[PDB]
């Protein structure tokens, strides 16, 4: 039975590959071939945020489309005012090494989280006129790498011990665990009915989970490197992955296969984050030769470069309104492009 | 602008002064990285260390300057996906066991993929040495032919410490980077003054490759 | 060993019996979002400087 | 939080006196401080306010080289200095904190006063002065000499209540928002010159004298205020 | 002698350009505003301002014979900008050398506020003295000559020449021998030394055969050929060439803008 089981394993698999052959009949350049190009687009820098004193991680929109988020490896959390450019709170940070921030939808909490194994949750509206620490989280044997919060008593974590889990912040504790993943998962993403997420982890691998029952649906395998970045199209049906071979691919969830392949020949960089327009119509990267690139998401051709750093771009944002977007680097600098 | 919109720019004003005065006070200190094996001395490297599962960091003061130790072996992953968090340490601190030979090849190992790293390409490195006393005594038992198979020489106390010195140093090819050797018992007390000197000699050299001598 | 393997084999079945449709019937119904809101999309037909916050 | 004023009593014209206020339960660096009195036969007016950080002074118009208004950080005080006393300075003195970032709700917590005895601005009226009415709904009005529809897109009118033996507590700030601690029964709305407030279903505890203040520039002035009696 | 008026109009156009495109890369990129780097931005105006307007008057001199043939209260402003102009130069490669002297004598105390503070002291001290030293001989006191009295000829050339070749040369032999002492090892010690003799030698040529006439003929009894006379004074003028390109040319963060 040492070996019986591995065969039986690999007749599973080879149904998977023929299973989805067969629902291939035309590809997604074919079909969209009749359509006016978008054309060239051109954006322009409408704020320079400065303030921080190191390399930025992170960052995070409101649901209002004004305030914003950004973590630092000084130790500190800024939250501003981009009409403006006031800031309105400064948090000291107990560890200095950070790599993720959230904000809550409701706009009470923020959290945190890096090397120590701890998510931190912070509590913004109160008495006293300061910002106070509600609710610290552990049981990771890992460094933490993104959060996502679903409600004010909430949050979805992954981390660097190959597991995924949900916690309850009044309780302190996890309801659920979801495992699987042979390496360390980096990213995350939430469905907008906030019932299915997706993470992409060092195996090369992605994997859509249930909210719910703790189960996992369905696994996509395309790359050849590390994932990165993830992110969800508006639709809730397709997402879209940025690994080190300097290649986005998008998947569908329906047909359980892989779409589109973005790709250069003059790039062989890595890719750090990846995010979406309004629409759909267009997918922004950040990569490591300081540049941004636009992509047409149906007929994969470039559209248009962000370069206005001097170091790598390590975060992207666009707005619950598909007003702006915004870039974090490694220069200190976050900047508002419209 | 407003009456509110007035008091809130002035309220940005004061954020903006004490976060300037916290970058002042950070920037006078000295950042060291330190790694090794298990069971291979870093906990007590310093008689005068004080603690201020994740990252483990300690504090010491000596002189003038404010001395800061960074202790990652907790992190059972990928280096390389927070090895870049380091990369503005002013240099790194190793520390060998001479009395274990089966974590030898393995030191050796880890060695090698910080010496050749990319965010650690001009990057210096303190080399200790450990246990020398309990390593004299076991070598007239094992003559050093259990752990390295290919050596050729009198092995009394000397030409077998001079051959693993020989081994570290190897692995280091480039022009930008020197390696300080240093070997240390269980009761030395001397061990913030061979850092220190070893910084001194940092500096010195990086001052000099910015006028065009080295 | 005997364990791990017959999780393995548990979790293959599961996602190996689903329905899933054609390429073409997805690929369009990603076209057609993308002209139903198409003119609401800020970052494709930029407004006038009256109506930009920034 | 708490506020607790000291000082107060008899004085005689042509005197001096020093007012004291003691802070303990919140953060007292990061507030700006107010004094508003309240004559025996009048209602509430605005005296002085102090900035966070003692960046900013100012002073109304009828004790401008008179008074003086000053905090001590480290002891958690804040100080008032009298001097040259009329007959028309005999009031009780209030202590208000307010704090000014996006989306902060300013004025928003009282304490109780002192009393003392002595031997170009926008006029704000409120036409009804007493309206006898439960289980009902009532509405009260206020009006402005100038438009308070700043052109960022914010209406700065503020309302506050004071039941009888109290300190005037807040309801509604910038002329829409619902204060923490406050049943959803009261409402605001209105547009520029002219703002009504309503309150539905009303129960009791709810009898008092209502207030309409505008924040648009200093000084701030008050209204004549309007009586609920059972 | 036809090139020759060419030859100088190409000494006098390039240093100008060269100068300039220093200029806007410390102001432009980000990279370059750094405590190390004030210094090397007033050297570069100093030496911009000599090829702007003190050089092509030297020209227009040489050319018109020897006579002056212009108008007075013009050489005023020409006299008076060849000694603000000319010490700067001078006095800015010792505030050069002096900051690295103390990098490496003391590298745990010149450094950070201490470092960006006593920098920008000889920066003002190095313009505040040309000044004394130009306008001294006027608000105190055909051809247009300096100051043939010898009242002022030792007390200008020792205070703008002299004094400050002693201070470059006792600091660049300690840092030689600190950079000996301290430690392949052929290639090396081969680097260091011949980068010294090009800061020294260029320094002193371009300078040292006019200095010591302008002190021998107001002391002694004796003039010189107008034809040596012009290749000495030309010798210094051409240091606002070498000094943009030894100080800055031979570094790579430079060099990496090109
Ligand atoms: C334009 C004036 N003329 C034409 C008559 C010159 O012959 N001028 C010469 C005199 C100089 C001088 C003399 C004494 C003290 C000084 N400190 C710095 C200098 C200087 C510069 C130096 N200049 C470069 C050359």
């Amino acid at each position: 039975e040492l070996d019986q089981l591995r065969q039986e394993a690999e007749q599973l698999k080879n149904q998977i590959r023929d299973a989805r052959k067969a629902c291939a009949d035309a590809t997604l350049s074919q079909i969209t071939n009749n359509i006016d190009p978008v054309g060239r687009i051109q954006m322009r820098t409408r704020r320079t945020l400065r303030g921080h004193l190191a390399k930025i991680y992170a960052m995070h929109w409101g649901t209002d489309s004004r305030l914003l988020v950004s973590a630092s490896q000084d130790g500190k959390l800024i939250i501003w005012d981009s009409y403006t450019t006031n800031k309105v709170h400064a948090i000291p940070l107990r560890s200095s090494w950070v790599m993720t921030c959230a904000y809550a939808p409701s706009g009470n909490y923020v959290a945190c989280g890096g090397l120590d194994n701890i998510c931190s949750i912070y509590n913004l509206k109160t008495r006293e006129g300061n910002v106070r620490v509600s609710r610290e989280l552990a049981g990771h044997t890992g460094y933490l790498s993104c959060c996502r919060f679903l409600d004010d008593n909430q949050i979805v974590t992954s981390s660097g011990d190959t597991t995924c889990a949900l916690w309850d912040i009044e309780t302190g504790q996890q309801t659920t665990t979801f495992t699987g993943h042979t390496g360390d998962v980096m990213s995350l993403s939430l469905a907008p009915d906030t019932r299915l997420f997706v993470s992409g982890a060092c195996d090369a691998s992605a994997k859509l989970w249930d909210v719910r029952e703790g189960m996992c649906r369905q696994t996509f395998t395309g790359h050849e490197s590390d994932i990165n970045a993830i992110c969800f199209f508006p639709n809730g049906n397709a997402f879209a992955t940025g690994s080190d071979d300097a290649t986005c691919r998008l998947f569908d969830l329906r047909a359980d296969q892989e779409l589109m392949t973005y790709s250069h020949d003059n790039i062989i960089c890595g890719i750090t984050s990846v995010s979406f327009s309004k629409s759909g119509r267009l997918l922004l990267a950040g990569y490591d030769d300081f540049n941004c690139n636009v992509w047409d998401a149906l007929k994969a051709d470039r559209a248009g470069v962000l370069a206005g750093h001097d170091n790598r771009v390590s975060c992207l944002g666009v707005t619950d309104d598909g007003m702006a977007v915004a870039t974090g680097s490694w220069d200190s600098f976050l900047k508002i492009w419209n | 602008l407003s009456a509110e919109d007035k008091a809130a720019v002035e309220r940005s004003k004061m954020i903006e002064k004490n976060l300037k005065e916290d970058g002042i006070s950070a920037a006078k200190d000295v950042k060291l990285l330190l790694l090794g094996a298990d069971n291979s001395g870093k906990s007590t490297i310093v008689k005068q260390m004080k603690i201020i599962t994740g990252i483990v960091e300690t504090h010491f003061t000596f002189k003038n300057l404010h001395f800061r130790l960074f202790d990652v072996g907790g992190q059972r992953s990928e280096r390389k996906k927070w090895i870049h968090c380091f990369e503005d340490v002013t240099a790194i601190i190793f520390c060998v066991d001479l009395s274990d030979y089966n974590r030898m090849h393995e030191s050796l190992m880890l060695f090698d993929s910080i010496c050749n790293n990319k965010f650690f390409i001009d990057t210096s490195i303190i080399l200790f040495l450990n246990k020398k006393d309990l390593f004299g005594e076991k070598i007239k038992k094992s003559p050093l032919t259990i752990c390295f198979p290919e050596y050729t020489g009198p092995n009394t106390y000397e030409d077998a410490a001079a051959y693993i010195q020989a081994q570290f140093e190897s692995k280091n090819r480039s022009p930008n980077k020197e390696i300080y050797c240093h070997m240390t018992c269980a009761t030395d007390t001397n061990n913030a003054q061979v850092i220190f000197d070893a910084v001194t000699d940092i500096i010195i050299a990086n001052n000099l490759r910015g006028c065009g001598l080295y | 060993s005997i364990a791990q393997a017959r999780k393995l084999v548990e979790q293959l079945k599961m996602e190996a019996n689903i329905d899933r449709i054609k390429v073409s019937k997805a690929a369009a119904d990603l076209m057609a979002y993308c002209e139903a809101h198409a003119k609401e999309d800020p970052l494709l037909t930029p407004v006038p400087a009256s109506e930009n916050p920034f | 939080v708490q506020l607790v004023e000291s000082g107060g009593g008899l004085v005689q014209p042509g005197g001096s006196r020093k007012l004291s206020c003691s802070a303990s339960g919140f953060a007292f660096s990061s507030f700006g401080m107010h004094w508003v009195r309240q004559a025996p036969e009048k209602g509430l007016e605005w005296v002085a306010y102090i900035s966070s950080g003692s960046g900013t002074i100012y002073y109304a118009d009828t004790v401008k080289g008179r008074f003086t208004i000053s905090r001590d950080d480290p002891k958690n005080t804040l100080f008032l200095q009298m001097t040259s006393l009329r007959s028309e300075d005999t009031a009780m003195y209030y202590c208000v904190r307010s704090i000014y970032y996006y989306g902060s709700s300013p004025f928003d917590f009282w304490g109780q006063g002192t009393t003392l005895t002595v031997s170009s601005d926008i006029v704000m009226t409120q036409a009804t002065s007493s309206v006898p009415v439960p289980g009902e709904s009532v509405s009260i009005s206020c009006r402005s000499s100038k438009s308070l529809l700043h052109s960022n897109g914010n209406t700065y009118l503020y309302w506050f209540l004071q039941r009888p033996g109290q300190s005037p507590q807040l309801l509604i700030y910038r002329m829409s928002n619902l204060a923490s601690g406050v049943p959803d029964r009261f409402s605001g709305s209105g547009s520029g010159t002219a703002f009504t407030l309503t309150i539905s279903r009303l129960e009791a505890e709810d009898v008092g004298v209502y207030y309409c203040m505008q924040h648009l520039e200093y000084p701030l002035t008050f209204g004549a205020g309007t009586k609920l009696e059972l | 002698g036809v090139l020759i008026l060419t030859l100088l109009g190409f000494l006098v156009a390039a240093t100008f350009a060269w100068n300039l495109l220093v200029l806007a890369t410390i102001l432009r990129v980000r990279t370059f505003h750094r405590v190390p780097h004030n210094l090397v931005a007033s050297m570069a105006v100093s030496d911009v301002l000599v090829a702007a307007l003190v050089m092509p008057l030297s020209l227009v001199h040489e050319l018109s014979g020897r006579r002056w043939q212009l108008g007075r209260r013009l050489c005023q402003l020409w006299i008076a900008c060849d000694v603000l102009c000319c010490t700067a130069s001078i006095w800015n490669v010792t505030a050069i050398a002096l900051d690295r002297y103390w990098s490496i004598t003391r590298p745990m105390e010149y450094t950070l506020r201490t470092r960006k503070c006593v920098s920008n002291v000889m920066i003002a001290l190095t313009w505040a003295l040309s000044a004394v030293i130009s306008l001294a001989p006027l608000l105190f006191g055909e051809e247009c000559q300096v100051s043939r009295e010898p009242s002022y000829a030792v007390f200008s050339t020792v205070g703008a020449f002299y004094l400050p070749l002693c201070v470059v040369l006792f600091v660049y032999w300690k840092i030689y021998k600190a950079a000996k002492f301290r430690v392949w090892r052929e290639q090396k010690e081969q680097r260091a030394a011949l980068m010294v003799g090009i800061l020294i030698g260029v320094f002193v040529l371009c300078w040292i055969p006019f200095f010591l006439t302008e002190l021998i003929s107001p002391l002694c009894s004796c003039d010189i050929p107008a034809i040596w006379k012009s290749i000495f004074l030309w010798l210094g003028y051409s240091n606002s060439f070498f000094n943009p390109l030894i100080y800055t040319a031979f570094n790579k963060n430079y060099n990496s803008a090109f």
